[PDB]
């Protein structure tokens, strides 16, 4: 019948393909329109490792996603270094792969990454290279590619497209902004593209260890909100058949799909914006509440909109849990955590 | 280093080994030039060996050398780029994999923009297919006071522009290095070829005399 | 020119489009050339010896802008021969003699 549910509430499901029905070229991608999609563009080539494309797509289709809001994906890079790995993730709705290179400016002008609503780029050849200072050129060099990109047509500066890239190196993070205090002596929590969240590395996962041993609950937590939710029976089936299977729906299955969700609420419009110069984060903490129980616990906040002289830079960071009494300024964003669907 | 007033001073950084730095300061401080004023400045994460240490030392007041890296912003803090006026970049020509030289001078270029916006910078590539990455780093103004000078593309350029006609090759490339007039008295031809060897190419701004005048007309009495 | 830098740039290839007034006019771009002599009308100063002579000439009425001698590696001695190679002189003095076997290097005014 729907064969939407893969044989679990945790995931959407339909049947295979083969690459002609999704390869695309650019002509296509001039004809089609896209909108608020992610774009991924990896490097490598077939004498490079595999990288675990598997588990990045899993938490974008989780069963907590009406049909009707989904989120497009599509790949760049090179086709014949994507069979290598597209057996895997070969299951998953709404999923579009172009061959090229990120580097050419006109081939991800078809894409569309102006009115795009994330990007990111993946190294894989990193773990070959001897000398330090040699990789993550290739992504360093796209990022400021992208960053530079003039417009035409909203949104017409490559500063405004926002990025979230990756790198092994930690020192290398000093390239990746212009109007930067860079140093390195400074250890990279305290760096500004770190705490403006557009940069990552595998180091800051090593202190896990530590706070895994403490309370053995805690691992399983995180499990739940970045994957989306790994009960025994999910993680027996992955053991077993090595890919994910699909049944019909069932009365339990349809209650199933019933777990919270990470999101984003603004504050111009809305019922919440005659509390946009209530000022108190409490009041908006125990408002929230007592209507949808909405749980806050995070402010997302302009660079610069704390000084005096007007400015337009729009870079953004990061406060986790203010105390009761912190002023907020009307323009600003607010982690929440909605509960329905 | 130190700042002296009333004076300027540059920087490079590269492939800096005796060959390179000979030629190159050979071709800087010629005599046969306008009168020169600047000082010269050099980084490397090499000590220098011997040899060199020869010619450095033999420009006791024109050259000065200092220890360290390009890729660490406290060593582009001690050459004082903020005051400079350029910083030319030496790169490796006989190198045996092409790709990790130019890969290494893009990231040159990318750190000492990052430590500076509103800098000069004069650079090598040595293929044309990369050389295109430059041109999207955030500050390089091809408008206003920047450039970068290829290989191939002037190598092949030379060839086939002399390919309509003989030995424009050797007139374009005898211009661009600095030479002196010589004597020669045998009836060889070297006397005639040196005769025209030396000549150079200048440039300078015209007089307010010459305005409402023809073009072949200031030619001829030039 | 700038414009070109900028397509090759974003499409990484060369492209063209209907040819419009304006493109049209864009060739009048001079080119480099070579000249012989034992013919045409500058011949008639074949034996001349002054280069200045056919400077003064050349461009006078024809715009043909002369900078490079180009002359037979044994055009000079006594003794006869049949080598084939040739070298070159830029930018002669006034006074330099010319054999009647030689080569000009010039620029081409227009199309
Ligand atoms: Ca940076
Ligand atoms: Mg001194």
């Amino acid at each position: 019948n729907v064969k939407k549910y893969d044989s679990t509430g945790m995931f959407h499901w339909c049947a295979p393909k083969e690459i002609e029905k999704v390869i695309l070229t650019r002509s296509e991608a001039a004809m089609t329109v896209l909108s608020g999609h992610v774009v991924v563009c990896i490097f490598g080539d077939v004498s490079s490792a595999l990288i675990g494309l598997r588990n990045l797509v899993m938490p974008l289709r989780a069963s907590n996603f009406h049909y009707h809001e989904l989120k497009h994906i599509v790949f760049v890079g090179s086709i014949e270094y994507l069979k290598r790995e597209w057996e895997t993730l070969h299951n998953f709705p709404k999923v579009s792969i172009l061959p090229g290179t990120p580097l050419s400016r006109a081939d991800l002008r078809a894409v569309n990454i102006n009115l795009c609503d994330m990007c990111v780029i993946l190294s894989a050849n990193q773990n070959n290279i001897d000398d330090t200072s040699l990789q993550d050129k290739e992504c360093i060099l796209a990022s400021l590619n992208i960053k530079s990109m003039q417009f035409d047509d909203s949104i017409t500066t490559g500063v405004n497209i926002p990025i979230i890239t990756e790198l092994v190196n930690d020192t290398n993070v000093q390239f990746l902004d212009q109007d930067d205090d860079d140093d390195p002596d400074t250890e990279l929590y305290l760096t500004q593209p770190f705490a403006c969240g557009t940069a990552f590395a595998v180091s800051v996962l090593d202190s896990l260890m530590s706070a895994t041993y403490f309370n053995d609950n805690i691992l399983t937590l995180i499990r739940t909100l970045v994957t989306g939710g790994a009960t025994p029976e999910l993680e027996a089936l992955i053991a077993e058949e090595n890919a994910l299977r699909g049944g019909y729906s069932t009365p339990q299955t349809l209650a199933n799909r019933d777990r919270c969700r990470v999101a984003q609420l603004a504050l111009l419009d809305g019922p919440f914006a005659d509390l946009g110069d209530g000022g108190c984060y409490g009041d908006l903490f125990c408002k929230a509440l007592k209507t949808y129980n909405m749980l806050c616990f995070g402010i997302y906040r302009l660079r610069d909109a704390h000084l005096s002289t007007p400015s337009q830079c729009t870079k953004r960071y990061v406060i986790t849990n203010p105390p009761y009494e912190f002023e907020l300024v009307p323009t600003d964003l607010i982690f929440c955590l909605m509960q329905f669907d | 280093y130190s700042a002296v007033s009333g004076r300027k001073h540059i920087v490079v950084c590269g492939h800096i080994t005796l060959e390179s730095v000979s030629n190159f300061l050979k071709d800087f401080l010629h005599k046969d030039r306008d009168d020169v004023n600047v000082e010269i400045v050099f980084l490397h994460n090499i000590s220098p060996n011997l040899e060199l240490e020869a010619l450095f030392k033999r420009h006791f007041t024109q050259v000065e050398f200092y220890q360290g890296s390009v890729l660490n912003p406290h060593d582009l803090a001690r050459v004082k780029i903020e005051s400079a006026d350029a910083c030319l970049i030496l790169a490796n020509k006989y190198c045996a994999d092409p790709d990790a030289e130019d890969a290494s001078n893009i990231m040159r270029v990318i750190s000492i923009k990052n430590y500076h916006p509103k800098i000069r910078i004069i650079t090598q590539m040595l293929q044309y297919h990369n050389k295109a990455h430059l041109l999207n780093i955030p500050s390089w103004n091809w408008k206003e006071g920047d450039d970068a000078i290829c290989l191939a593309e002037l190598k092949l350029g030379f060839i086939a522009q002399s390919c309509l006609a003989q030995g424009l090759s050797t007139m374009l490339a005898n211009l661009f290095s600095m030479r002196s007039f010589i004597k020669i008295e045998e009836d060889t031809w070297q006397k005639y070829y040196l005769e025209g060897v030396s000549n150079e190419m200048y440039t300078e701004y015209l007089s307010s005399a010459f305005v409402g005048l023809s073009f072949p007309t200031v030619c001829e009495l030039c």
